[PDB]
């Protein structure tokens, strides 16, 4: 109802059913959107469909990813993500000469924290970005991450606060180095 | 007139001299002055004599006169002793870095100076003055090859990885020897894990662990890359030699206390694997000929490798004939073949 309409709502910078599970299909909400895209553009933010297995609809959102550029916030949020994923959507990001965003929300994904370890290959060159919050449901243990994340974190410059949303994992003494940013468990 | 204070360095040969009224000199003239100090290092460039190699040796460091991780590495029981104070002169340096104060205003110099050579610390003897030159320039850390540690005692190394929080990754080679452990605190294994990201590489020889058995599968999880294995005066199976398997990225490997025939399963078959193993020393290593042989079908993959020496190996039979015909059964790009001490024929010769 919300596609049929909208480019009326072009005159919208926000739609927001981010945070949402649709009932049956959800993902396949994406396949709607690449037809708008047009409209989409318009939009000062990323705001996702989710459902369970969302993630299986990625390379439908790929052809979305060609309008990262209006974007304020970038995310794969509440997206039941494949833990190899993150890098993956990094190599189009490698591919991707967008820079500078504000914020990278990943609502919980099932991505671990090797996962992420994968991902710092990509995160280094994001320098650029001011706010992140990396979340994931059942967060592996190690601090291995943190310390990979320190390799990164001279690579980082803009960046105001580090966000830990969900990680049931100790720093370790790795905490000594968890940050040249400040730092909220959450 | 500066040139005839530079003419006083005419006087004066390398940190050498840290035995003598000119040793500790230029750290007294660079109290006194600034940039000058840069001329200072221009004499450490012209330093070609490594310091002095008297009353110093490669095997003092580890406290052993018996083969190590290092001693993988090489063919001989010595050779750092030849250039033996490379890191002699880093502990001047930090000094020197630290008395003109002379922030990255004397960093090519030090990039450069500190070039092609190993710093070896043991735990037992670790001094609080590494953090110091981590003043303005601890990246430049990585002019130096390997920064080597010897872990005794006790798994527990907080004041070890500490320094690795302070510097870049990624190390190119980072080596650690392992001595008299009866606490393997599979905890502070991780604590060497945080050391271990730091290298590319990192090679290990455990030594008197008795605490050492299966669980050197944590040394490996926390592995990045286990670049050389040597095991001797350690608990051992022959299963570890899945863990040596693991690891694909492989230049160097020994043990020399296995004294039991490796099995047709055995590690000989998985150098199918470590394609990049350009050296192989087994030593006083008893063992199956036919093994040998299956150790020969190893060696196609083996063409990457610029040294093989089988010696003191009892039981090998005809293995060797036949390792040697896996040798003449194809082209290899080896730059060293040792058959000593193994039982040969003229056949093999043939």
């Amino acid at each position: 109802v919300l596609a049929q309409n909208l480019h009326n709502l072009i005159k919208l910078s926000i739609l927001d059913i981010s945070e949402n599970y649709l009932e049956k299909d959800g993902n396949e909400a994406l396949q709607e959107l690449i037809g708008r895209l047009g409209v989409l553009g318009e939009l000062t933010t990323l705001m996702l469909p989710w459902c369970w297995d969302v993630h299986t609809s990625l390379p439908k959102l790929l052809k979305q990813l060609e309008g990262t550029p209006g974007l304020a916030k970038l995310g794969l949020k509440n997206w039941r993500l494949r833990d190899e994923e993150i890098k993956s959507l990094g190599e189009f990001l490698e591919m991707n000469p967008l820079r500078d965003l504000q914020q990278l929300d990943l609502a919980g994904h099932c991505v671990s924290s090797d996962g992420w370890l994968y991902f710092m290959n990509v995160f280094e060159n994001l320098k650029q970005l001011v706010f992140f919050d990396f979340s994931t449901e059942e967060f592996l243990p190690d601090a291995a991450l943190v310390r990979k994340l320190s390799q990164v974190l001279s690579k980082l410059t803009l960046l105001q606060e580090v966000k830990l949303t969900g990680w049931e994992f100790d720093d370790y003494d790795i905490s000594a180095i968890k940050g040249t940013f400040k730092l909220v468990t959450a | 007139e500066v040139s005839k204070g530079n003419s006083y360095l005419n006087k004066m040969v390398s940190i050498s001299d840290i035995t003598s009224l000119y040793g500790n000199l230029l750290l007294y003239t660079c109290g006194s002055s600034t940039e000058a100090t840069r001329a200072v290092m221009r004499h450490l460039a012209m330093v070609y004599q490594h310091g002095s190699l008297q009353g110093l040796s490669v095997t003092k460091r580890p406290l052993w006169r018996q083969e190590s991780i290092q001693s993988l590495r090489n063919t001989t029981e010595q050779d750092v002793l030849k250039a033996i104070n490379v890191n002699s002169f880093v502990e001047c340096g930090i000094n020197l870095f630290s008395e003109s104060m002379s922030k990255s205003d004397l960093s090519q110099e030090f990039e450069a100076f500190f070039q092609g050579k190993s710093l070896y610390i043991n735990s037992e003897n670790i001094p609080d003055y590494l953090f110091d030159f981590f003043e303005y320039l601890p990246n430049c850390a990585s002019a130096l090859d390997f920064v080597k540690l010897d872990f005794y005692e006790r798994a527990t190394p907080p004041r070890a990885v500490s320094l690795f929080f302070n510097w870049k990754q990624e190390f190119k080679t980072l080596e650690v020897t392992l001595r008299d452990i009866n606490k393997l605190n599979k905890q502070d294994i991780k604590y060497l894990g945080k050391i271990f990201s730091s290298a590319t590489n990192l090679r290990l020889h455990i030594k008197r662990c008795a605490a050492m058995a299966g669980r050197l599968s944590s040394v490996l999880r926390t592995c990045k890359n286990m670049h050389t294995l040597m095991v001797e005066a350690s608990p051992l199976t022959t299963d570890d030699e899945q863990y040596i398997t693991s690891v694909t990225g492989l230049q160097n490997l020994s043990i020399h206390r296995l004294h039991t025939q490796q099995l047709p399963g055995g590690l000989i078959d998985s150098l199918g694997n470590l394609k990049n193993l350009e050296r192989l020393i087994l030593d006083d290593i008893r063992m199956n000929e036919e093994d040998a042989k299956n150790l020969a079908e190893g060696l196609r993959s083996l063409k990457k490798m610029r040294l093989l020496h089988l010696t003191h190996l009892s039981d090998i039979g005809e293995g060797m004939d036949y390792i040697v015909k896996s040798l003449s059964e194809e082209s290899c790009d080896l730059q060293e073949m040792k058959l000593v001490a193994c039982c040969l024929t003229a056949n093999s010769v043939k």
